[PDB]
């Protein structure tokens, strides 16, 4: 026979609930060959937290144990209905699965191979990758972006130094999703980072303190200069006064690839990046 | 324009294509209410009235307003909301129906009348087998469905029973549903009677949500709109219900903006007054995701310390009048990105009609004496001695 699971706390065939749950825990029932949808987690958590013992040698679905687990199922259900979130993550399921216990790792490895490339020995089609992220909501930025580079680190640690390419990773608007370990040992596995941010104070001090070079354009705020003062060593104070009034296109560079600090006038790129957003005057005068 | 005190109708006396809306209901049907033709100049003799239906809030927007808290309340509310399209209201009773003609009555209280054949009907309702309606039922009918979903129990004699211990678990919700449906100052702004159109196909929430946004904020690009300036008057709305309703409207706007996309959007300017009352995760989508969809905002407030630091940091130009409390100057100093510290010292002693401006549109910060508008807003000072003599 089969057995149906419910996300409510109703009363239907609930005199034989513990006998099936305990059987499930011990791995003494059938298995499947497909991926269940993401919404399935809501029912299982409630059923696990709702099982109770009845007086007349039976099971019970008590409502006192449903309160202690309510926020979790509320969060899970609230996330699968949003249109913003389900346009970025595909949670319909329907993929294949393999026996043994390796089903978790193959998909993660394939996704990392797609994003950051394959390892050494196998031909890779592309040389440079552009991951445009404009349909992603700013509310979900610290969640889906602080996970790709964590599974990347997990795979990098196990892969080994002898099998890895060298690569350059460019991060922009870093203060959204970078507020620790990947930069600690990135030199061993040939992992180089370029960080671009406009609020250096809204970052972990360790990330900024573990850099060898610094480029700085105009910066007019008293709390955004203390971070730069702390990151670099002491012995220079007359170079910090210029940053408060640098013109457009000028920067101050100091580090290990420069003998002494220099004030540079940077060249223009040709062709440049995208120009700008819409202009109100043109659309309002198209009568 | 979002007007809170009703003072901006006078300032637009002589400008074509203006509309004036007052929220609430007319004191009498005999009151004057007429329209205007295209190209005519505005005068203070024209206005309109409107309410807000309860269906426009949506599936998720109506859960926030009711706040399920403990035990078996949230599943009951979800089940009740999923069964609106199969509920009937004829004279004073809520009843279900089947495809043959049979009927069944639902009850608010815990009456024992005909409590045996209840599980079968509810099970049929869950499986979506009964007959559907083509009209929106009243708002008070959500209490009965919740009570029935919360009081059903299993009977020992292979039947059904209305347990009194199931009614204790969902009582606080029906209490606030009943208290909120018979409040004098809540039913004068929100339409709770129903009786509209309910089209089949499974997309009845979206149409209701889209119609109100089309009314309040305008249509998309390529269609025809009959106004260029809109003044929304909110002098009849109580201080207790302003945040919920205004935040609901702002949350509604963002979803339709996202669905419209970049191709079918038209640039607009929104003016918000007393922003620190209703602009305080998902309640800040419009401010952050507004540049992409061509929507600019002007924020006006007297307590900047009560705004979130993220919202205030997205502005490019700043205009500051007199400001004395240190809690506000500290926030302004912390949140700014362009300027100096030598110009913040002048704010504490500015005269009336004097401002300090800096940002992207000013080469260097300037101290400006602002002109006087002709004609100005309707604002005036109340007089007591006039009627005491």
């Amino acid at each position: 026979e089969t057995f149906l699971l419910y996300d409510d706390c109703r009363d239907t065939n609930q005199s034989k609930l513990a006998e099936w749950l305990d059987l499930l825990r011990r791995r003494r029932l059938k298995r499947t060959n497909v991926w269940p949808p993401f919404k399935s987690l809501a029912t299982l958590v409630a059923e696990f937290g709702c099982v109770a013992a009845d007086r007349s040698n039976g099971s019970k679905r008590d409502a006192f144990g449903f309160s202690n687990v309510l926020p979790l199922v509320k969060i899970i259900q609230q996330l699968a209905e949003d249109i913003r979130f389900k346009s970025i993550v595909n949670l319909n399921g329907g993929g294949e699965l393999a026996d043994g216990g390796t089903h978790w790792d193959k998909a993660m490895s394939d996704e990392v191979d797609y994003f950051f490339g394959k390892e050494k020995g196998q031909e890779n089609d592309w040389n440079v990758h552009i991951v445009n992220m404009k349909n992603l909501a700013q509310d979900h930025a610290p969640m889906l972006l602080s996970a790709l580079l964590e599974m990347f680190a997990e795979i990098l640690f196990r892969r080994g130094q002898e099998r890895s390419y060298p690569t350059v990773l460019l991060l922009e608007e870093a203060h959204h999703y970078l507020r620790e370990r990947l930069a600690k040992e990135g030199r061993k596995f040939k992992c180089s980072l370029i960080v671009s941010t406009q609020r250096p104070s809204e970052l972990s001090p360790t990330v900024l303190a573990m850099c060898s070079n610094w480029f700085s354009l105009r910066l007019t705020n008293e709390r955004d200069l203390q971070a730069l003062r702390y990151a670099m060593e002491s012995g220079n104070e007359q170079i910090l006064k210029q940053i408060s009034g640098l013109p457009r296109g000028d920067a101050v560079a100091f580090g290990s690839a420069f003998n002494l600090p220099v004030r540079i006038s940077i060249n223009q790129a040709r062709p440049g990046p995208k120009s700008s957003d819409a202009v109100f005057s043109e659309e309002w005068a198209n009568c | 324009i979002f007007d809170i005190n009703g003072e901006y109708a006078q300032a637009f006396t002589g400008i074509p294509n203006v509309k004036h809306t007052i929220l609430g209901e007319s004191p009498n049907v005999d009151s004057l209410e007429k329209k205007q033709q295209k190209g005519e100049l505005y005068s203070e003799e024209y206005y309109c009235y409107k309410k807000i239906p309860y269906q426009a809030l949506g599936f998720a927007g109506l859960i926030k307003l009711l706040r399920p808290s403990d035990k078996t309340q949230l599943p009951a509310l979800r089940n009740a909301l999923s069964a609106i399209n199969r509920t009937h209201f004829k004279s004073r009773n809520i009843y279900l129906e089947k495809d043959d003609g049979e009927t069944f009555l639902l009850y608010d209280d815990c009456r024992d009348t005909n409590q045996s054949k209840l599980a079968e009907w509810l099970d049929l309702l869950r499986r979506r087998r009964l007959k559907r309606t083509n009209v929106w039922p009243p708002f008070k009918s959500l209490a009965t469905l919740v009570a029935e979903f919360g009081c059903v129990a299993a009977d020992r004699s292979n039947g059904s029973k209305r347990d009194a211990f199931g009614f204790s678990n969902v009582l606080p919700l029906v209490k606030i549903i009943q208290q909120l449906a018979e409040d004098i100052r809540f039913k004068s702004i929100v339409n709770l009677n129903g009786g509209g159109e309910l089209a089949d196909g499974g997309t009845h929430w979206d149409k209701a949500m889209s119609d109100e946004v089309d009314y309040f904020f305008g249509k998309e690009k390529g269609q025809e709109n009959d106004w260029n300036v809109h003044i929304v008057n909110m002098k009849n709305l109580a201080q207790d219900h302003a945040p919920m309703l205004l935040s609901a409207l702002l949350e509604m706007f963002a979803e339709i903006l996202f669905r419209r996309g970049q191709e079918r959007s038209y640039p607009t300017v929104l003016l918000l007054e007393e922003a620190h009352h209703y602009l305080r995760k998902a309640y800040e989508r419009l401010a952050k995701e507004g540049r992409k969809f061509k929507c600019s905002l002007i924020v006006s407030t007297q307590r900047p310390s009560e705004l979130s630091p993220t919202v205030l940091a997205m502005c490019s130009n700043w205009f500051s009048l007199r400001l004395t409390n240190e809690r506000d100057l500290q926030a302004l100093r912390y949140a700014m990105e362009s300027g100096n510290e030598q110009i913040l010292k002048q704010i504490s002693g500015l005269p009336r009609g004097d401002a300090v401006a800096f940002g992207s549109a000013f080469n260097l910060p300037v101290r400006i004496s602002i002109n006087q508008a002709r004609p100005g807003p309707k604002s005036s000072d109340a007089v007591f001695s006039e009627e005491w003599a």
